[PDB]
């Protein structure tokens, strides 16, 4: 999960 | 009411949840056309509009070049021309009407451009860039001038913030921030640039500070409780609300209060369900 927002690739 | 727009918990959202703190709970409203997360949310003339972001779903993940505007009376979406690009981890200033959107990316691509757009032509042009491609960019207006604030270029994380001249159509660096911060919380609140949470490449933030236009300096001021980034900000009546965000290993729904007169920080109410990248006004 992207480290910033916790999105998904 | 403080209105929230989107986000995201697994996919993207078309949620919308007004609060009020003088109610005590939440509502729940017309679901945004298409979800968003990583947008932003201003209001003009009492029209909550919906700018940019992007839908991540499991069957796709499209950047949005897209702005939607929601009448509070008639509880309902409409669309409102596009922008010149998609931008996801887009931010927002209100001006004098006319709507700044500001850096975002699209795909690879993270934008310096710089657009406008107000509810008459319902046009975007294109001004000048920034001296910085930043998404994740915290915006800001005070006395008619525009900053962006914070940010990421693509490699690094930015403390830096500067200042859009209208009238000279330029950008100006200013002052940076103490802090490295992409992905924080900015708003205006009494007449200082305030900042709030984020990351800083290694963690979350749970720092705050703000900017002294007269000093031009960067005062540290009381932190919140729990460190975020992702995070939904806005002033409503003299106080700050910062709503969700995500701290690297949850998705919250705390809504904590900063209190400027005491210098504190509380907890009023959380979030239905935790959730990052809203896009939040006030009408």
């Amino acid at each position: 999960a992207d480290e910033e927002t916790g999105e998904a690739a | 009411l403080i209105y929230t727009a989107g986000g995201y918990f697994r996919q993207s959202l078309s949620y919308l949840e007004a609060y009020n703190p003088s109610d005590g709970t939440w509502l729940r409203l017309a679901d945004l056309q298409v979800p968003r997360s990583g947008l932003a949310g201003c209001v003009v003339g009492g029209l909550l509009y919906a700018v940019g972001g992007r839908n991540n779903s499991p069957d796709g993940n499209t950047d949005s070049s897209a702005l939607d505007c929601y009448n509070p009376m008639t509880n309902q979406w409409s669309p409102c021309a596009p922008m010149s690009v998609p931008r996801n981890r887009i931010g927002v200033g209100v001006i004098d009407g006319h709507i700044y959107a500001v850096g975002g990316s699209h795909g690879c691509i993270h934008h310096n451009s710089v657009e406008r757009y107000e509810p008459e032509r319902d046009e975007w042009h294109l001004v000048a860039p920034m001296l910085t491609r930043r998404i994740g960019v915290g915006v800001a207006v005070l006395n008619r001038l525009l900053y962006a604030v914070g940010g990421f270029d693509g490699t690094n994380r930015l403390n830096s913030a500067e200042c859009y001249y209208p009238e000279r159509n330029e950008w100006r660096m200013i002052t940076a921030m103490n802090t490295i911060r992409s992905g924080a919380g900015v708003c205006v609140l009494h007449n200082c640039i305030y900042a709030a949470g984020g990351y800083d490449g290694q963690d979350q933030l749970n720092s705050v500070e703000r900017y002294d236009v007269a000093t031009a300096t960067w005062t540290f001021v009381a932190p919140m409780k729990h460190r975020r980034s992702a995070l939904g900000i806005t002033v409503h009546q003299g106080r700050i609300y910062v709503l969700g965000g995500y701290d690297g290993h949850t998705f919250l729904d705390s809504v904590e209060c900063y209190d400027p007169d005491t210098d504190t920080w509380s907890e009023v109410t959380r979030m239905t369900s935790g959730r990052s990248g809203v896009g939040v006004a006030v009408t």
